[PDB]
């Protein structure tokens, strides 16, 4: 499920980027900014890895599932919030604290237990929904 | 941006009194100067209209809209034509005892070039 | 014939032209916004996603002849008014919109 | 001038970029010109509407002054040291570009002015303000459109320049570079085949003859 | 270690990233103008110049220690917040910012 | 000293020219207008060896130096002038005679005071000085 959606974000983000360069944009639809923004995160957490920092390239297959799970969830709340009304700047700023934590969650590897699905990510999910409510209203 | 909230007047005496009853000009608290220029026919100078136009358009940047009577705007035509910005806006509205005449209107001259 | 319709040619034209405008509409939307987008572009925006998700997207054991293709065509097209569908004969259209 | 090896990869994506970008700039121009025609018509109307609203009010103000028996406008200027009707700036997206708009708000700094007490003649001055507060408001909402219109004129010029720029300069620069490098690149490859072949004929012959 | 730091590979990476963008920000200026440019791209433009004429520009009898190189690199790199810098461990960037 | 400034002028001229082409002469700054004019003059007066009467006459390192003093001088005083408030038009029309003189200087035979410094080049230096001052205030 995530996989198709990971690919879908990175694909639309690519296209949008040529349109910013080519026309030399004076505006963006409020949804498209979200697509670009969610792609930036994908870049850091997965694509940026260093094979001699083992805190910055190691995850078991389940840990990987949880991190991607969090992203795909963020996109899902964000698309709904604009729809119910709320400005992009409102969406980005009110989500805020959880947006920092997910960015910075690429500095982790199993070291809080022999467990491949962590409290680290499970806690983020409920807090993310809580953040969504704020953005929307 | 939101830093401009004043309406300046260049208008004939009776028209400026009216606008002021509605309340749109004032005597500023930061500079002690009106945001209105009271003009009379055949009894005030051609130079003074010029000074007022410049003052509100370029040496004031807290004026949102400068209203100007076409007839009065005509006297100082070079100066009206030559201010081409949109901050502040310059709006010619028909003067007193005259309907709409397109031949005194600075903005309509700009629009002609390109569409 | 008897395994196609004669309506085949008319629909190939309609399907094609609206999908192309929709490709243009995606790019347009991004620059202009949604707070300045044209009413025709909105229909083209929707058309782009439904043509891809109905006509192109389909299962690994789904099977199609020209009649089946043809029914699915008319449901995408239905959304456009008749006066935007003009590459089609008035005959065909009044029957399948 | 330019690489003879793999200019094709960077140049190919430029060329596509250019024609794709051009098509798109044309739609943005078409939208800008689309709105422009409409506002030009609305603005000429709005000039007369404002002219009239001011004139009808202006005359009533003239009448009020002569009938009471004194010139009010002097006293009114002295009393005013705040502006009741002020405006809030907001950006509205019309086409690709954001235009400046004004929404008036009425702030209760002052209600009328402390000068009326002219006995019987004073009611004519109080009523005169009531008619003018309403007139001014028509002018202000209409005045907002004027601001956008000047803003559109400034943007169209940047936009007309770009549509020309892409077609005339970029597109033939991509064409000439791609084709010239393509032609040189294939040449190196072809001559090699001929040189390998030429020595192999020499070899074949030598083997064959006794 | 002891005349080349641990932060050496970290800082290189950062210096290249700001430079890639700076080079591109020049290119967008040529074609369209200041139309696709922004507060981020405008910084990057400044970066590309300051770096070119300060870091790369040296003498041909100048001996520069690997300790010197790193000290100068950090001084230059002050142009963006700590939160915009994530091509470096947040541990290392506080010590040497 | 003159060689370094001379190199810079040409190097900036090319880049500034690409903006004139695409964007138009509406994106320029006033100092950049100055770089465009001085450059056009250099193009003609050194590089061209084509006649208009006579193919051009022996110009030494000394002659060549005088030309460089007058072009470089024009550029400095003019940019100061625009920086300090002044019309472009006032400055270009005023240089006028001086520009005709450098163009045709090479056709005239070397030594006109000396080879070293010609009286024809010596006098322009004063003219620029007189102009700079009129312009400023």
């Amino acid at each position: 499920v995530l996989r198709d959606r990971m690919k879908e974000i990175l694909s639309n983000a690519e296209e949008l980027e040529q349109v910013v360069q080519l026309v030399g944009k004076s505006a963006l639809s409020d949804s498209d900014k979200i697509t670009l923004d969610v792609a930036t995160l994908i870049k850091e957490d997965f694509l940026q890895q260093n094979g001699y920092s083992t805190y910055d390239a190691f995850c078991p297959i389940w840990k990987t599932f949880d991190m991607m799970r969090a992203f795909i969830s963020y996109h899902d709340e964000a698309q709904k919030a604009v729809a119910n009304g709320a400005n992009w700047s409102k969406l980005a700023d009110s989500t805020g604290d959880v947006k920092h934590a997910v960015s910075s969650s690429k500095f982790f590897e199993p070291s809080r237990g022999e467990k491949e699905v962590h409290g680290e990510f499970e806690k983020l999910l409920s807090t993310m929904q809580e953040r969504f409510a704020e953005s929307t209203d | 941006a939101e830093k401009r909230t004043l309406i300046a007047v260049i208008a004939d005496e009776d028209t400026t009194t009216g606008l002021l009853l509605a309340g749109i000009g004032q005597i500023t608290p930061e500079t002690q100067e009106k945001n209105f220029f009271v003009y009379q026919e055949g009894k005030t100078t051609k130079e003074e209209i010029t000074d007022k136009f410049n003052h509100f358009t370029e040496e004031r940047d807290d004026i949102a809209i400068l209203l100007i009577n076409q007839h009065i705007a005509e006297n100082i035509r070079a100066r009206v034509d030559s201010f081409t910005n949109a901050f502040p806006a310059i709006l010619e509205i028909p003067s007193k005892d005259h309907p709409y005449d397109p031949e005194k209107d600075s903005v309509l001259k700009r629009v002609r070039k390109l569409f | 014939e008897g395994m196609t319709r004669k309506d085949h040619g008319d629909v190939s034209n309609q399907l094609y032209a609206k999908y192309a405008i929709g490709k243009d509409a995606a790019a347009m939307k991004a620059v202009v916004g949604e707070e300045a987008l044209s009413i025709e572009d909105k229909l083209s925006l929707e058309f782009l996603e439904k043509f891809e998700k109905t006509f192109i997207t389909q299962g690994a054991y789904e099977d199609r002849t020209v009649f089946e293709s043809l029914d699915q065509a008319w449901s995408l097209l239905r959304i456009y008014p008749k006066e935007m569908l003009n590459r089609i004969s008035p005959k065909i259209l009044d029957e399948f919109y | 001038v330019f690489p003879t090896r793999m200019t094709l990869g960077l140049m190919k994506t430029k060329l596509k970029g250019a024609n794709q970008g051009y098509s798109l700039l044309k739609r943005k121009s078409e939208a800008l010109t689309k709105r422009f025609r409409d506002i030009t018509k609305r603005i000429d109307d709005a000039k007369q509407k404002m002219g009239r609203v001011m004139q009808t009010a202006a005359f009533s103000l003239a009448e009020v002054s002569y009938a009471t028996g004194e010139n009010i406008g002097y006293q009114v200027q002295e009393s005013v040291s705040t502006a009741r009707f002020k405006v809030r700036a907001r950006q509205e997206n019309v086409s690709g570009v954001y235009l400046s708009q004004f929404e008036s708000y009425i702030d209760p700094e002052i209600n009328d002015f402390r000068l009326t007490g002219l006995g019987r003649g004073g009611q004519q001055v109080q009523r005169a303000k009531e008619i003018y507060s309403r007139a001014v408001e028509t002018l202000v909402e209409l005045a907002s459109l004027q601001t956008a219109f000047i803003i559109l004129d400034e943007v169209i010029k940047v936009t007309n320049r770009r549509v020309n720029a892409i077609e005339h300069v970029i597109i033939p620069r991509t064409e000439n570079t791609i084709a010239y490098i393509n032609s040189e690149l294939d040449e190196l490859d072809r001559e090699e085949f001929y040189r390998l072949k030429k020595v192999q004929e020499k070899k074949q012959n030598e083997t064959a003859k006794l």
